[PDB]
């Protein structure tokens, strides 16, 4: 089977540049190849067909070109909604193939983290569980630590962090961060803080709550 | 216009069978052949077979051959691919694609575990000059789950991060911002929904 | 007595031509209702109301239907006598005739390559927007240029006209789809050029061409050798070489070469 092998896996770069990803075939493959972008939780949409001829209804910034084996998607002018995976296929002899894929990242000036932190709803308490969720909206860069404390204590186990997907349009993240404790630990303890070190300040930004002072 | 309309997310045991069907409309079914595209959660897609709108003829990967079946009903412009044998490999997301790749369907999620639906616990969370309000979905199997706000009616400044495993079952929260003075003087319900379960919660953000 | 309190009159501010609107008008503190006549009217027409009655009240509720001889501000008026007093209520209602906007083609159905323009017309004083076109309605009319194309076929071409009636804006839009018939194509993806199969095994070569009409297909080499699309056959050494495929059908023909090696085990 026809092998295709595209480079680089990710590609970091700022709006308004000139890129290119590449994608090189195991056999000489004429112009049968076509490229597709793929966004977060969608199907993959056609941009280039058989090398370099443009399909009705994509923007102009979006051309090909190549032949043979080695083959470049090319982007004129980089914007923000342009995140997403980048695939080569071709289809010069069955089963078509796919690339490994181009990750196409954009940079953004620095944006310092909205902190806030949430006790256990009434809900939770009376199913003997305690979960304290602390999210961080709106920041760039990706890298951010938080750090949880209970009544000073670092807290080791029971945390889980998720990222969301750099957004489309202010190109930022956000991320939750869940302390899961049980009701009789919970109902044991004063104060709650998730403080977030970031690359926005010196020192971290700190939210806290006390469960007894609603 | 055109449209692909594939069956929905898929719970299946392991050995057991699923048929995933692509309803078609806003073109002429027999003109193109319809293709079938694998895609793990590793992102990496893999062409399955293709299919002959018109006779019925089938062509297959050497990989997916035995293991999937493609299938068509003229009369209601529909292509169905049948999984058999189903391993935990076999979990990933199937799209259905025609006119060279040119229309593909929303895809489906199949997901292969011998663990049990657990519909989801959802918890409301309350606490310049601005409110942000949450919502902890947690404790479900299998994926996916819809949440939105007021009907998604607030659909701007919402932020639903992705979902997490922790021992068998997954947890999930979602973010919103609004105006510090339209709250609590005005309304706010986080409309979760685990079609699995057949699950449909509506919990209001009570201050705290 | 008749009360001071004129009579409570509920009507839609416009009306559309050929259509059926209603009206109820009421009041209440007035006796003996019995004796009580209740006249109400849209302009000439005198219309028929089914009254209601309490010990006290009446409530008159009546269609009215309206024509072409009814068109313009008509005044709907509920009036009550009760012996020597009187009370009326009047309100304006004016009827509107605002036809469809005219989505019209110069052909509906055309070949591919060619110059199709889309117009839609409609009421003088209203404004239209061909498929969001212009964004903001300006005038009452609008066009569109297209080269037609093979993916214009089925295409649809919405237009929404607004009229401003008595101080609000009715909508109103039309939709017609184009017919574009395009020669046939043997494309790549439905049809590759070259296979490669082991022999003696099961394989099923696949080919597919499209058009509007649907093209009719053929794959022959040596003549007369046909390859059998869409069927599962054994891979043979007869087999083995280059079929000449040809696609068919009223707006032309297509060809392409596919070739068929053996591999032997
Ligand atoms: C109209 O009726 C009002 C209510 O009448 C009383 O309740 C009804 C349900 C009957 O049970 C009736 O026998 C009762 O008298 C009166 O309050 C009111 O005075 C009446 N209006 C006039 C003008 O007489
Ligand atoms: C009308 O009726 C009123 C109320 O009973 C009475 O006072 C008056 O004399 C009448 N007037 C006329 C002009 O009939
Ligand atoms: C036309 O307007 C109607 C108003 O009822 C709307 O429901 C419909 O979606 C519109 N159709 C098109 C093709 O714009
Ligand atoms: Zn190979
Ligand atoms: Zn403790």
């Amino acid at each position: 089977d026809i092998l295709l092998t595209q480079s680089p896996a990710i590609l970091s770069v700022s709006p308004g540049e000139r890129v290119s990803f590449s994608c090189r075939a195991s056999q000489s493959i004429g112009t049968s190849i076509h490229w597709f972008q793929q966004r977060i939780n969608g199907s993959p949409r056609l941009l280039i067909e058989y090398a370099s001829e443009s399909i009705s209804g994509i923007p102009s910034r979006f051309s090909g070109s190549g032949s043979g084996t080695d083959f470049t998607l090319t982007i004129n002018s980089v914007e923000s909604e342009d995140i997403a995976d980048y695939y080569c296929q071709q289809s010069n002899v069955w089963p078509f193939t796919f690339g490994s894929g181009t990750k196409l990242e954009i940079k953004r000036a620095d944006a310092a983290p909205t902190v806030s932190i949430f006790p256990p709803s009434s809900e939770q308490l009376t199913s003997g569980g305690a979960s304290v969720v602390c999210f961080l909206n709106n920041f760039y860069p990706k890298d951010i630590n938080v750090k949880w404390k209970i009544d000073g204590s670092e807290r080791q186990n029971g945390v889980l962090n998720s990222w969301t997907d750099q957004d489309s349009k202010d190109s930022t993240y956000s991320m939750s961060s869940t302390l899961t404790l049980t009701k009789d630990e919970y109902e044991r303890h004063n104060s709650y803080t998730c403080e977030a070190t970031h690359k926005t300040s010196t020192s971290p930004i700190v939210k806290s709550f006390n469960r007894n002072e609603c | 216009e055109v449209q692909l309309q594939q069956s929905g997310p898929e719970l299946v045991q392991p050995g057991a069978s699923v048929k995933i069907s692509c309803k078609t409309s806003g073109y002429t079914f027999s003109e193109f052949t319809m293709h079938w595209v694998k895609q793990s959660h590793g992102k990496s897609l893999e062409w399955i077979g293709g299919i002959n709108t018109i006779n019925g003829g089938s062509s297959y990967k050497q990989s997916f051959k035995d293991k999937a079946t493609l299938t068509v009903d003229k009369s209601s412009s529909t292509a169905y691919m049948e999984l058999n044998s189903l391993t935990s490999e076999d979990s990933a997301v199937y799209y259905c694609a025609t006119k060279g790749f040119a229309y593909w369907g929303q895809g489906t999620l199949v997901t292969v575990s011998a663990a049990k639906t657990t519909p989801p616990s959802v918890y409301p969370l309350a606490p310049n000059s601005m409110v942000t309000l949450g919502c902890l979905v947690k404790g479900y199997f299998p994926e996916p789950v819809t949440v939105t706000w007021n009907s998604g009616s607030l659909s701007s400044g919402v932020h639903t991060f992705p979902a997490v495993l922790q021992s068998d079952l997954y947890t999930l929260s979602s973010s919103v911002t609004v105006p510090s003075s339209t709250w609590p003087s005005e309304t706010v319900t986080c409309n979760v929904a685990h079609p699995a379960s057949s699950t449909k919660v509506d919990k209001k953000i009570v201050p705290r | 007595v008749l009360p001071a309190t004129p009579p409570q009159l509920v009507s839609p501010r416009v009306l559309e031509v050929d259509t059926q609107g209603t009206v109820v008008c009421s009041l209440d503190g007035l006796f003996p209702v019995s004796e009580a006549q209740v006249h109400l009217a849209l302009g000439d027409q005198r219309l028929n109301p089914t009254v209601t009655y309490g010990n006290d009240s009446f409530s008159a509720k009546a269609s009215v239907s309206v024509t072409a001889e009814d068109e313009g501000t008509q005044r709907l008026t509920c009036a009550v006598i009760l012996g020597n007093q009187s009370q009326e209520t009047l309100q304006t209602v004016t009827i509107y005739s605002f036809p469809a906007p005219n989505v019209i083609l110069t052909k509906p159905e055309v070949s591919e390559g060619t110059e199709v323009t889309v117009k839609c017309e409609a009421h003088p004083r209203a404004k239209v927007t061909l498929n969001g076109v212009p964004a903001q309605p300006l005038g009452p009319r609008a066009q569109l240029l297209l080269k037609a194309t093979p993916e214009d076929n089925g295409r649809s071409f919405s237009c929404s006209a607004t009229l401003e009636v008595a101080g609000q804006l009715i909508h109103k839009n039309q939709t017609r789809e184009l017919r574009v018939l395009y020669g046939p194509r043997l494309d790549e993806r439905d049809c590759p050029g070259n296979w490669t199969w082991p022999e003696n095994s099961q394989q099923t070569p696949m080919c597919q061409a499209w058009g509007n009409p649907l093209p009719e297909l053929k794959c022959l080499k040596d003549g007369t050798f046909p390859l059998p699309i869409g069927e599962s056959v054994t891979v043979t050494r007869d087999l083995e070489g280059t079929y000449l495929c040809r696609a068919r059908s009223t707006q032309g023909e297509v060809t392409r070469e596919v070739t068929v090696n053996v591999l032997s085990p």
